[PDB]
């Protein structure tokens, strides 16, 4: 059934799995029309499909053209996500296909289940985890490739850079979720924390700065403080 | 008007005949049911006074042979049997009638209830859902599972209802996933009506049989089948007008006949709410929506 704190280590075992987050697939700006009605303008989106063990990110860019002349876009976005995930599984060699796909939002279960009927041995699962994958668009290089896309495109990243050379998947995932949680709670402050020191750069082939193990501890502390500061603001507590 | 004589009634039992029921006392001189209307299937059903578990019964049609009930003290149930000797049978019935040892099928002349519940139900279709080809009548009970329930265990004693599964390759054409899942018209019209049932009459006959097995035996799998067949129509944007008008009549008589006290176990809240208030056909079942809103507003 559902993926929670009870079965957390399962993310880092040797059964191939992918998280699918659909929260940046259908993105709009709401604006006033000349007549003073309200209208939406779609912007490029993305499916966030992540192997939490390897860090391999299948960023399917959703070009605004896929919405042209379609109705009920928030509903269509779930089915387009399911179609693209199903197409990605079918494109992988059998030994690379996931044994499980975990959807971050329960509204993806039926659409993905129906698109994956051909794969009855792939378990489609919800999660009780509140994962901050919506903040993926706060990673500058992911945001840049989505906004510049002029057509549908798949781009492959490693969202852990070279971290797995030094740390386990479990620790790499905990670092990623803390970074994304911070970026989601206070983007400006999180990005300030990440770039404040200009001596630590982001390699051309990386998403995050080249922090030493000691600098990661400091960064991770600053991110926790940011999340707590923000939480004390939200709630007056 | 045909007769189902009983050899005897050695155990205290509630006897059902279609929508009617009669208590018989242990060794009461009861010798059966007369004046059974020709032209319809019937069901004769039993619930033992000493073990109200296992409701069981027999679907039959008096046009197909001479049927009687005899208690089997080894298997501990009232069994239907065929009498192949016409003259023996006529002579048994004439005796029991002369001695007035038979209950009369108590039909009110105004009352089309049984016709309206069995309009599309045909003994030949029942015998394909309930496989026991050496008998012309069909045994059903509370506990018999459906082919679908057995997939999710004795195949001989199963109810072979048509498997309906909204998340199956049968229901969803490759490349029409969202369209076929949100609008089941393809599944209803091409797969089920044209493909498997051949016509709406056979589809309604199975729907009506599933309801009656759910109501008379509390057969849970029957109830699942009745709901699935309703939901397949209500979830289709494209249904022939005659089918919608006939469905509304069918469901109206089913809801009208359901014991008020069994609504909580026999009616699926999700299916009825979806069918009457959210589905493509939410506005197409006027009679059914009115009786449901007036009889079972709690469920809705």
């Amino acid at each position: 059934g559902a993926m929670n704190s009870s079965n957390y280590a399962e993310l880092f075992n040797n059964d191939i799995k992918l998280f699918v987050d659909d929260t940046n697939v259908y993105r709009v700006t709401v604006h006033k029309t000349f007549e003073g009605n309200v209208a939406t303008k779609a912007i490029n989106g993305c499916i966030f499909t992540l192997n939490p063990k390897t860090g391999h990110l299948f960023l399917k860019i959703i070009h605004t053209s896929v919405w042209a002349g379609q109705k009920r876009l928030s509903q269509l976005a779930k089915w387009k996500t399911a179609e693209e995930v199903s197409a990605l599984v079918r494109s992988l060699p059998k030994e690379e296909q996931p044994k499980q796909i975990i959807v971050t939002r329960k509204a993806m279960l039926d659409p993905l289940e129906v698109h994956m009927l051909d794969f009855p041995n792939i378990a489609i699962r919800p999660t009780e985890l509140r994962l901050p994958f919506s903040a993926a668009m706060s990673i500058d290089k992911l945001s840049d490739v989505v906004m510049k896309a002029t057509e549908p495109q798949m781009v492959l990243f490693n969202i852990y850079d070279d971290w797995l050379d030094r740390i386990s998947s479990y620790t790499a995932f905990s670092r990623l979720t803390l970074l994304l949680r911070a970026l989601k709670t206070n983007e400006e402050s999180a990005k300030m924390i990440l770039l404040s020191d200009p001596t630590i750069t982001i390699k051309s082939y990386h998403l995050w700065p080249s922090f030493t193990d000691e600098q990661w501890i400091t960064i991770e502390s600053q991110m926790r403080d940011l999340i707590l500061t923000e939480y004390g603001r939200k709630y007056n507590v | 008007m045909n007769t189902v004589p009983f050899t005897s009634a050695p155990i205290e039992v509630t006897i059902g005949i279609d929508q009617y029921s009669f208590n018989v006392k242990e060794n009461q001189p009861f010798h059966g049911i007369k004046d059974i209307p020709i032209g319809h299937v019937h069901v004769i059903h039993f619930q033992h006074a000493d073990n109200s578990s296992m409701r069981y019964g027999y679907w039959f049609d008096c046009r197909m042979g001479n049927f009687y009930i005899q208690y089997d003290p080894k298997d501990g149930l009232y069994k239907m049997m065929e009498e192949r000797d016409g003259a023996k049978f006529e002579n048994i019935v004439h005796n029991f009638k002369e001695r007035q040892m038979m209950v009369s099928y108590p039909k009110i002349d105004e009352d089309d209830t049984w016709y309206n519940l069995t309009e599309f139900v045909q003994m030949d279709k029942i015998r394909k859902i309930v496989r026991k080809d050496e008998n012309q009548f069909s045994y059903v009970d509370s506990s018999m599972t459906t082919v679908q329930e057995n997939e999710l265990s004795d195949p001989a004693h199963s109810l072979n209802y048509t498997v309906i599964n909204f998340k199956s390759r049968e229901a969803i054409r490759p490349g029409h996933e969202m369209e076929d899942f949100l609008d089941k018209s393809y599944y209803l019209n091409t797969v089920m009506l044209q493909g498997i049932f051949k016509n709406s009459s056979n589809y309604f006959g199975e729907l009506q049989f599933a309801f009656l097995n759910a109501m008379f035996f509390g057969n849970y799998g029957s109830s699942l089948q009745w709901h699935a067949m309703i939901e397949l129509i209500c979830s289709s944007a494209t249904v022939p007008k005659h089918m919608l008008d006939k469905l509304d009549e069918i469901l109206y008589y089913q809801i009208k006949t359901l014991p008020e006290q069994y609504s909580d176990i026999l009616l699926n809240e999700r299916v009825w709410n979806i069918c009457l208030y959210s589905s493509f056909q939410k506005n197409s079942l006027h009679n059914t929506e009115k009786i449901m809103e007036n009889k079972y507003p709690e469920l809705l």
